[PDB]
């Protein structure tokens, strides 16, 4: 989910 | 007089040291006993929170029956309610818009030191709260000032340098009493078994009332809690897989967190409201509300198949800051309605809410080395990199409206009908693909039939929906219609002794529509903007039963316990929510002694949940893996001695057997252990 962006 | 220890929200609990509740209007905004309430309900009274030292709310959800407490990261837990995740909080009957937990702030932790009870409404809350989530709606209730004087100050220290202390003071401020006031504040600083985690919170709150007779109380006040954690880990407690190696083993106290990583969440709020007593035998309440949920999160943690062969692991760092204000107008009229035969009641009411969430996120770090000397044995110590320029801004404002009207007809002095609904419109005018919904109808229909003077039966069709986020879009580029659902319920309740003891078991079945599932095949994503990534909307079904007792089990014997069998799957599909045990047993009880040593009370409880599993992904070998949490039998004892007419002495030991267990296993491929054997001494008021 919710939207965004831990490693990617 | 007419013994008014109750009120609009319903009879209070800071008195009747009975774990069972009195009257909850949390359902139809119409005061009703549980039996007179046709929806599944479970509530934690105050004399309960007290006995077991359930300080913050988490410490309540863990002890609430029917709910499962799962974790994300040190400062973030999720509550499982009937196959779904609870995500609707209602303060003094007012909902909240701190909806998104990715940028969580305040909800998952509220020091109870100020509420009289937290009433959780299982099923489909849509009637009162607007857009929301399937499962249940939590509902804290603040301490309202006391007519005659009363107050106290509690100290207390638990394990891992856990120290806390509150102070409650209430009463009249003028001979007559035309004006009553209450003020309470608490302080708590504790570390944790986990290394370097040492969070400290503080809460102040002041509430007052202004009489004038039917010109009933223009009550007002404001509260404010501040959680400043430090050493906060993120997503799990440690990565499930090493470099490529199989599983990772590590102390119950490892912490992917950064010594300096922390997730400061804070919430302050102001309310005002006057109720009016009309002569027709009717009353109408009007309330204003200004609340704010900010979040200061400069996270730093080690994540991702990292214990690498050369014993060293990189770590993601990211900072999130944000505050989110909201105004709320809620007015309602509720009283006797004569149609024919006998008097019934209606509760016409409309509400309005203007929120505004704006915030930043920093992950475009600059001049940084996120590698670490060695993995194993590490006190999350790395530099607090310099967050560059905000890498994603946020400016959204939601304007949810809606009006409602509920009917409590009775064809017979036993069978009563519940006709009513809540229409609504949602508007989230922000910085992204503006979306709104309007004129959607949320219906409320149920009825209770009085069998014997004891037991009784009910059935219900509760509903609720939720305009989805813009992230979710389908093959084309449309945000899958709102995630909706209805709770099909049928059960029998039963009370004994004016309402000292109360039982109930029912059958609930939930049907989910347009559940947001990640589209699969779609990797070979064709051009269109929805390109990159898109989800689809498939149906889900949740069916199960629940049973729980609560009240005066004997003379001074309090007991509240429950069991719940749940199962949830998607259109001829698999088992979703595999982590929320299909079966769970909760039992908590306290007994005061007779004569001999009637100056001593003893209590304890136990929880049980069947096998829990998750479906991770072993990137390093691409092979998918299963993970199961064997069994769960958790026990905790407690004891308290009233050494002086005014001054208590008690002690709770929360995990008797110290059961080495897992709280989360499939989160971004992480895991977090479980509070090993807790211990906390306390002392009551006076001097
Ligand atoms: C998406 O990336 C996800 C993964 C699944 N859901 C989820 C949740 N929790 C939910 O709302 C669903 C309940 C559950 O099973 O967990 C929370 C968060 C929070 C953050 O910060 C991020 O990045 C993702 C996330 N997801």
């Amino acid at each position: 989910x919710r939207x965004k962006k831990k490693t990617t | 007089a007419t013994m008014i220890t109750s009120n609009q929200l319903g009879t209070i609990t800071e008195d009747s040291g009975s774990y069972t509740p009195g009257t909850i209007a949390t359902a139809t905004r119409l005061v009703l006993t549980p039996r007179e309430t046709p929806q599944s309900i479970t509530v934690v009274t105050r004399q309960n929170m007290d006995d077991f030292g359930l300080n913050n709310i988490d410490d309540v959800m863990r002890h609430t029956p029917g709910i499962t407490v799962s974790a994300y990261d040190t400062d973030r837990n999720n509550y499982y309610a009937r196959g779904f995740s609870i995500n609707n909080f209602q303060y003094d009957g007012i909902p909240s818009t701190a909806r998104n937990v990715g940028y969580s702030a305040g909800n998952t932790l509220s020091d109870m030191a100020i509420y009289d009870r937290v009433e959780v409404l299982k099923g489909a809350t849509g009637l009162l709260t607007g857009a929301g989530s399937l499962g249940a709606t939590i509902n804290l209730i603040r301490k309202k000032p006391t007519h005659e004087f009363k107050g106290h100050v509690e100290l207390g220290a638990g394990s891992w340098d856990n120290y806390r202390s509150e102070l409650d003071v209430s009463g009249p401020l003028t001979e007559s009493g035309n004006v009553r006031g209450r003020a309470v504040a608490a302080y708590q600083d504790k570390h944790s078994f986990m290394d370097h985690y040492e969070r400290k919170t503080s809460v102040y709150y002041g509430i007052l009332e202004f009489d004038l007779n039917p010109d009933t109380m223009l009550t007002v006040g404001a509260d404010y809690q501040d959680n400043d954690p430090k050493g906060s880990g993120w997503s799990g407690s440690f990565p499930l897989f090493d470099s490529q190696g199989n599983r990772n083993d590590v102390s119950r106290s490892f912490n992917n967190g950064a010594k300096w990583s922390s997730w400061e969440q804070y919430t302050r709020t102001v309310f005002a409201n006057l109720e009016h007593n009309f002569a027709n035998g009717w009353v109408g309440k009007v309330q204003l509300d200004h609340k704010i949920n900010g979040y200061h999160a400069p996270l730093g943690a080690i994540m991702g198949d990292w214990p690498a062969p050369d014993n060293s692991a990189k770590i993601v760092a990211q900072k999130y800051t944000g505050e989110t204000k909201s105004n709320s107008l809620d007015i309602y009229l509720t009283g006797p309605f004569q149609f024919l035969g006998r008097e019934h009641e209606l509760v016409v009411g409309t509400s309005a809410s203007f929120s505004h969430w704006e915030g930043k996120s920093y992950w475009n770090l600059r001049n940084y080395d996120n590698t670490t000397d060695d993995f194993i044995n590490w006190d999350g110590d790395i530099g607090k990199p310099d967050w560059g320029t905000p890498s994603q801004y946020i400016d959204d404002k939601t304007r949810q409206l809606g009006s409602y009207m509920t009917a409590r007809f009775n064809v017979t002095d036993d069978l009563n009908l519940f006709l009513g609904g809540r229409v609504v419109d949602y508007r989230v005018t922000g910085l992204n693909p503006t979306i709104r919904e309007s004129g959607r109808f949320i219906p409320y229909v149920g009825a209770v039939y009085d069998l014997n003077d004891t037991y009784s039966v009910y059935a219900s069709y509760t509903d609720i929906f939720m305009p989805q986020d813009s992230w979710y879009r389908d093959s084309s580029n449309k945000l899958l219609e709102p995630d909706e659902g209805q709770n099909y319920e049928i059960g029998i309740k039963g009370e004994y002794l004016d309402g000292r003891l109360n039982t109930s078991l029912a059958y609930f079945e939930i049907h989910e529509e347009n559940r947001a599932e990640e589209d699969a095949l779609y990797n070979s994503k064709p051009t269109n903007p929805a390109i990159t990534y898109a989800y689809k909307g498939i149906k889900a079904k949740t069916k199960g039963y629940e049973a729980e007792i609560s009240g005066e089990l004997a003379p001074g014997w309090q007991v509240q316990a429950g069991y719940t069998h749940k199962i949830i799957r998607d259109d001829s599909g698999k088992k979703v929510s595999t982590w929320e045990p299909q079966d769970q047993l909760s039992l908590y009880t306290s007994y005061k002694f007779k004569g001999a040593l009637d100056k001593l009370t003893v209590g304890g409880g136990a929880r049980w949940q069947g096998k829990s599993w998750q479906m991770v992904y072993n990137n390093p070998r691409s092979r998918w893996e299963k993970f199961s949490q064997e069994d769960y039998w958790l026990v905790d004892l407690m004891a308290r001695y009233q050494i002086t007419d005014k001054l208590s002495a008690s002690v709770n030991v929360n995990n008797v057997f110290d059961k080495t267990y897992y709280t989360n296993i499939g989160f971004y491929t992480s895991a977090s252990y479980g509070d090993p054997r807790n211990l906390m001494f306390s002392t009551r008021w006076d001097f």
